[PDB]
Protein backbone atom coordinates (compact mmCIF):
# COMPACT_ATOMS: atom_id res chain seq x y z
CA UNK A 1 0.00 0.00 0.00
CA UNK A 2 2.76 2.82 -1.00
CA UNK A 3 -0.03 5.09 -2.40
CA UNK A 4 -1.93 6.27 0.02
CA UNK A 5 1.03 7.29 2.45
CA UNK A 6 2.50 9.56 -0.36
CA UNK A 7 2.70 13.19 0.91
CA UNK A 8 1.62 15.60 -1.52
CA UNK A 9 4.86 16.52 -2.57
CA UNK A 10 6.07 12.85 -3.10
CA UNK A 11 2.56 12.17 -5.21
CA UNK A 12 3.94 15.43 -7.44
CA UNK A 13 6.94 14.35 -7.59
CA UNK A 14 6.66 10.86 -8.51
CA UNK A 15 4.22 11.98 -11.21
CA UNK A 16 6.84 14.06 -12.69
CA UNK A 17 9.46 11.01 -12.89
CA UNK A 18 6.72 8.84 -14.56
CA UNK A 19 6.34 11.00 -17.53
CA UNK A 20 7.26 9.66 -20.78
CA UNK A 21 9.23 10.87 -23.44
CA UNK A 22 8.51 13.16 -25.67
CA UNK A 23 8.44 11.16 -29.05
CA UNK A 24 9.17 12.90 -32.49
CA UNK A 25 6.66 12.10 -35.61
CA UNK A 26 8.20 10.29 -38.61
CA UNK A 27 -4.15 14.43 -48.40
CA UNK A 28 -6.86 12.76 -45.85
CA UNK A 29 -5.33 8.86 -45.49
CA UNK A 30 -1.56 10.45 -44.66
CA UNK A 31 -2.92 12.84 -41.97
CA UNK A 32 -4.32 9.86 -40.83
CA UNK A 33 -1.65 7.78 -41.00
CA UNK A 34 0.79 10.77 -39.60
CA UNK A 35 -1.54 11.28 -36.37
CA UNK A 36 -2.07 7.51 -35.60
CA UNK A 37 1.19 6.26 -36.06
CA UNK A 38 2.54 9.29 -33.60
CA UNK A 39 -0.99 7.62 -31.00
CA UNK A 40 0.44 4.60 -31.90
CA UNK A 41 4.11 4.55 -30.70
CA UNK A 42 2.87 6.58 -27.30
CA UNK A 43 -0.14 3.85 -26.36
CA UNK A 44 3.22 1.89 -25.96
CA UNK A 45 4.71 4.55 -23.54
CA UNK A 46 1.29 4.92 -21.60
CA UNK A 47 1.75 1.67 -20.54
CA UNK A 48 4.66 2.22 -19.58
CA UNK A 49 3.58 5.20 -17.31
CA UNK A 50 0.40 3.71 -15.98
CA UNK A 51 2.71 1.36 -14.62
CA UNK A 52 4.14 4.12 -12.19
CA UNK A 53 0.80 5.76 -11.38
CA UNK A 54 0.52 4.94 -7.62
CA UNK A 55 -1.70 2.77 -7.03
CA UNK A 56 -2.66 1.40 -10.72
CA UNK A 57 0.00 -1.78 -10.40
CA UNK A 58 -2.17 -2.24 -7.27
CA UNK A 59 -5.18 -3.50 -9.71
CA UNK A 60 -5.99 -6.80 -11.09
CA UNK A 61 -4.19 -6.83 -14.80
CA UNK A 62 -8.36 -7.17 -15.97
CA UNK A 63 -8.66 -3.69 -14.55
CA UNK A 64 -5.22 -2.19 -15.47
CA UNK A 65 -6.44 -3.38 -19.24
CA UNK A 66 -10.12 -1.90 -18.40
CA UNK A 67 -8.66 1.52 -17.52
CA UNK A 68 -6.25 2.31 -20.35
CA UNK A 69 -9.04 1.31 -22.52
CA UNK A 70 -11.40 3.84 -21.26
CA UNK A 71 -9.12 6.70 -21.15
CA UNK A 72 -6.59 6.19 -23.29
CA UNK A 73 -7.50 8.86 -26.05
CA UNK A 74 -8.48 10.97 -23.28
CA UNK A 75 -4.75 10.99 -22.00
CA UNK A 76 -2.92 11.51 -25.66
CA UNK A 77 -5.81 14.49 -25.80
CA UNK A 78 -4.81 15.95 -22.77
CA UNK A 79 -1.25 15.85 -23.15
CA UNK A 80 -1.33 17.39 -26.44
CA UNK A 81 -3.32 20.01 -25.28
CA UNK A 82 -0.96 20.36 -22.28
CA UNK A 83 2.51 20.99 -24.82
CA UNK A 84 0.68 23.08 -27.28
CA UNK A 85 -0.39 25.57 -24.40
CA UNK A 86 2.45 27.93 -25.23
CA UNK A 87 1.41 27.53 -29.01
CA UNK A 88 -1.94 29.54 -29.24
CA UNK A 89 -4.26 28.40 -32.39
CA UNK A 90 -1.45 25.57 -33.00
CA UNK A 91 -1.42 22.13 -31.80
CA UNK A 92 1.97 20.61 -30.87
CA UNK A 93 1.22 16.87 -31.48
CA UNK A 94 5.33 16.70 -31.29
CA UNK A 95 8.13 18.92 -31.42
CA UNK A 96 8.62 18.02 -35.69
CA UNK A 97 4.73 18.54 -35.74
CA UNK A 98 3.41 21.66 -34.93
CA UNK A 99 -0.10 21.43 -37.18
CA UNK A 100 -2.36 25.12 -38.11
CA UNK A 101 -5.68 24.96 -37.53
CA UNK A 102 -6.50 25.29 -41.01
CA UNK A 103 -4.43 22.06 -41.49
CA UNK A 104 -7.17 20.24 -39.65
CA UNK A 105 -9.33 19.89 -43.00
CA UNK A 106 -7.36 17.72 -44.76
CA UNK A 107 -9.51 15.02 -42.94
CA UNK A 108 -13.26 14.96 -42.95
CA UNK A 109 -14.15 16.04 -40.01
CA UNK A 110 -11.17 16.50 -37.87
CA UNK A 111 -10.80 20.71 -37.88
CA UNK A 112 -13.93 20.36 -35.82
CA UNK A 113 -11.70 18.36 -32.85
CA UNK A 114 -9.32 20.56 -34.08
CA UNK A 115 -11.15 23.61 -32.63
CA UNK A 116 -11.80 21.78 -29.67
CA UNK A 117 -8.70 20.69 -28.69
CA UNK A 118 -7.12 24.00 -29.24
CA UNK A 119 -10.22 25.75 -27.11
CA UNK A 120 -9.29 23.53 -24.17
CA UNK A 121 -5.54 24.02 -24.74
CA UNK A 122 -6.80 28.04 -24.77
CA UNK A 123 -8.40 27.19 -21.06
CA UNK A 124 -5.47 25.55 -19.78
CA UNK A 125 -3.54 28.79 -20.82
CA UNK A 126 -6.02 31.49 -19.44
CA UNK A 127 -6.01 29.59 -16.32
CA UNK A 128 -2.24 29.41 -16.08
CA UNK A 129 -2.19 25.67 -15.56
CA UNK A 130 1.09 24.44 -14.18
CA UNK A 131 2.90 21.16 -14.88
CA UNK A 132 2.29 20.12 -11.22
CA UNK A 133 -1.24 20.28 -12.06
CA UNK A 134 -1.46 18.51 -15.25
CA UNK A 135 0.18 15.28 -14.16
CA UNK A 136 -2.28 15.38 -10.97
CA UNK A 137 -5.02 15.42 -13.93
CA UNK A 138 -3.93 12.76 -16.33
CA UNK A 139 -3.65 10.67 -13.58
CA UNK A 140 -7.30 11.48 -12.44
CA UNK A 141 -8.27 10.53 -16.15
CA UNK A 142 -6.76 7.37 -15.84
CA UNK A 143 -8.32 6.43 -12.61
CA UNK A 144 -11.53 8.15 -12.95
CA UNK A 145 -12.86 7.32 -16.41
CA UNK A 146 -13.26 3.71 -15.80
CA UNK A 147 -13.91 3.17 -12.29
CA UNK A 148 -17.54 3.40 -13.27
CA UNK A 149 -17.15 0.80 -15.81
CA UNK A 150 -16.20 -1.92 -13.81
CA UNK A 151 -17.61 -5.38 -13.12
CA UNK A 152 -20.17 -4.05 -10.33
CA UNK A 153 -20.72 -7.95 -9.54
CA UNK A 154 -18.01 -9.21 -6.97
CA UNK A 155 -16.70 -8.25 -3.67
CA UNK A 156 -13.08 -8.27 -5.19
CA UNK A 157 -14.21 -5.72 -8.07
CA UNK A 158 -15.90 -3.41 -4.94
CA UNK A 159 -12.78 -3.53 -3.47
CA UNK A 160 -10.92 -2.35 -6.41
CA UNK A 161 -13.28 0.54 -6.60
CA UNK A 162 -12.93 1.76 -2.84
CA UNK A 163 -9.23 1.76 -3.50
CA UNK A 164 -8.96 3.51 -6.77
CA UNK A 165 -11.12 6.28 -5.06
CA UNK A 166 -9.25 6.66 -1.96
CA UNK A 167 -6.06 7.03 -4.38
CA UNK A 168 -8.00 9.90 -6.51
CA UNK A 169 -9.01 11.56 -2.89
CA UNK A 170 -5.09 11.75 -2.45
CA UNK A 171 -4.25 13.38 -5.69
CA UNK A 172 -7.30 15.51 -4.74
CA UNK A 173 -5.46 16.81 -1.42
CA UNK A 174 -2.02 16.94 -3.52
CA UNK A 175 -3.88 19.61 -5.90
CA UNK A 176 -5.07 21.64 -2.71
CA UNK A 177 -1.80 21.47 -1.44
CA UNK A 178 -0.32 22.83 -4.90
CA UNK A 179 -3.00 25.64 -4.80
CA UNK A 180 -2.26 26.09 -1.48
CA UNK A 181 1.58 26.33 -1.58
CA UNK A 182 0.98 28.90 -4.54
CA UNK A 183 -1.18 31.39 -2.16
CA UNK A 184 -4.40 30.81 -3.43
CA UNK A 185 -7.56 31.84 -0.95
CA UNK A 186 -9.85 28.56 0.40
CA UNK A 187 -12.14 29.73 -1.67
CA UNK A 188 -9.92 30.33 -4.68
CA UNK A 189 -8.52 27.04 -4.16
CA UNK A 190 -11.79 24.81 -4.37
CA UNK A 191 -12.85 27.52 -7.13
CA UNK A 192 -9.90 26.55 -9.08
CA UNK A 193 -10.03 22.30 -8.33
CA UNK A 194 -13.77 22.26 -9.86
CA UNK A 195 -12.58 24.33 -12.59
CA UNK A 196 -10.28 22.23 -13.35
CA UNK A 197 -11.90 18.61 -12.83
CA UNK A 198 -14.80 20.30 -14.83
CA UNK A 199 -12.62 20.48 -17.67
CA UNK A 200 -12.15 16.78 -17.66
CA UNK A 201 -15.84 16.90 -18.35
CA UNK A 202 -15.04 18.57 -21.69
CA UNK A 203 -11.91 16.48 -22.65
CA UNK A 204 -14.04 13.23 -21.95
CA UNK A 205 -16.41 14.48 -24.28
CA UNK A 206 -13.66 15.27 -27.11
CA UNK A 207 -12.40 11.61 -26.54
CA UNK A 208 -15.73 10.74 -27.22
CA UNK A 209 -16.06 12.41 -30.98
CA UNK A 210 -12.42 11.50 -31.39
CA UNK A 211 -13.08 8.00 -31.17
CA UNK A 212 -15.97 8.11 -33.42
CA UNK A 213 -14.00 9.89 -35.66
CA UNK A 214 -11.04 7.83 -35.99
CA UNK A 215 -13.76 4.58 -35.89
CA UNK A 216 -15.48 6.02 -38.71
CA UNK A 217 -12.10 6.48 -40.45
CA UNK A 218 -11.18 3.24 -39.96
CA UNK A 219 -14.56 2.19 -42.04
CA UNK A 220 -13.24 4.42 -44.66
CA UNK A 221 -9.69 1.62 -44.72
CA UNK A 222 -7.70 4.91 -44.18
CA UNK A 223 -5.95 3.59 -40.95
CA UNK A 224 -2.84 1.60 -41.03
CA UNK A 225 -2.59 -1.88 -39.15
CA UNK A 226 -0.87 0.02 -36.32
CA UNK A 227 -2.00 -3.60 -33.87
CA UNK A 228 -1.70 -1.55 -30.04
CA UNK A 229 -3.81 1.33 -31.37
CA UNK A 230 -6.64 -0.75 -33.45
CA UNK A 231 -7.00 -3.12 -29.80
CA UNK A 232 -7.56 -0.03 -27.72
CA UNK A 233 -10.04 1.25 -30.30
CA UNK A 234 -12.13 -2.11 -30.70
CA UNK A 235 -12.79 -2.08 -27.05
CA UNK A 236 -15.60 0.17 -28.43
CA UNK B 1 -6.23 -12.20 -25.62
CA UNK B 2 -3.20 -9.33 -25.48
CA UNK B 3 -0.06 -6.27 -27.01
CA UNK B 4 -1.47 -4.13 -23.98
CA UNK B 5 -2.18 -7.07 -21.87
CA UNK B 6 2.03 -8.67 -22.89
CA UNK B 7 3.58 -4.64 -22.13
CA UNK B 8 1.27 -4.43 -18.81
CA UNK B 9 2.42 -7.67 -17.31
C1 LIG C 1 -8.00 10.03 -32.91
C2 LIG C 1 -7.46 11.01 -34.00
C3 LIG C 1 -6.11 10.52 -34.43
C4 LIG C 1 -4.96 10.73 -33.29
C5 LIG C 1 -4.95 12.15 -32.73
C6 LIG C 1 -3.88 12.29 -31.69
C7 LIG C 1 -2.63 11.66 -31.86
C8 LIG C 1 -1.62 11.81 -30.88
C9 LIG C 1 -1.87 12.61 -29.71
O1 LIG C 1 -0.88 12.78 -28.73
C10 LIG C 1 -3.11 13.24 -29.53
C11 LIG C 1 -4.11 13.09 -30.50
C12 LIG C 1 -5.56 13.91 -30.24
C13 LIG C 1 -6.48 13.85 -31.58
C14 LIG C 1 -6.41 12.52 -32.20
C15 LIG C 1 -7.38 12.42 -33.37
C16 LIG C 1 -8.94 12.88 -33.27
C17 LIG C 1 -9.75 11.97 -34.44
C18 LIG C 1 -8.63 11.14 -35.11
O2 LIG C 1 -9.09 9.99 -35.50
Amino acid sequence: SLALSLTADQMVSALLDAEPPILYSESEASMMGLLTNLADRELVHMINWAKRVPGFVDLTLHDQVHLLECAWLEILMIGLVWRSMEHPGKLLFAPNLLLDRNQGKCVEGMVEIFDMLLATSSRFRMMNLQGEEFVCLKSIILLNSGVYTFLSSTLKSLEEKDHIHRVLDKITDTLIHLMAKAGLTLQQQHQRLAQLLLILSHIRHMSNKGMEHLYSMKCKNVVPLYDLLLEMLDAH
Amino acid sequence: RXILARLLQ
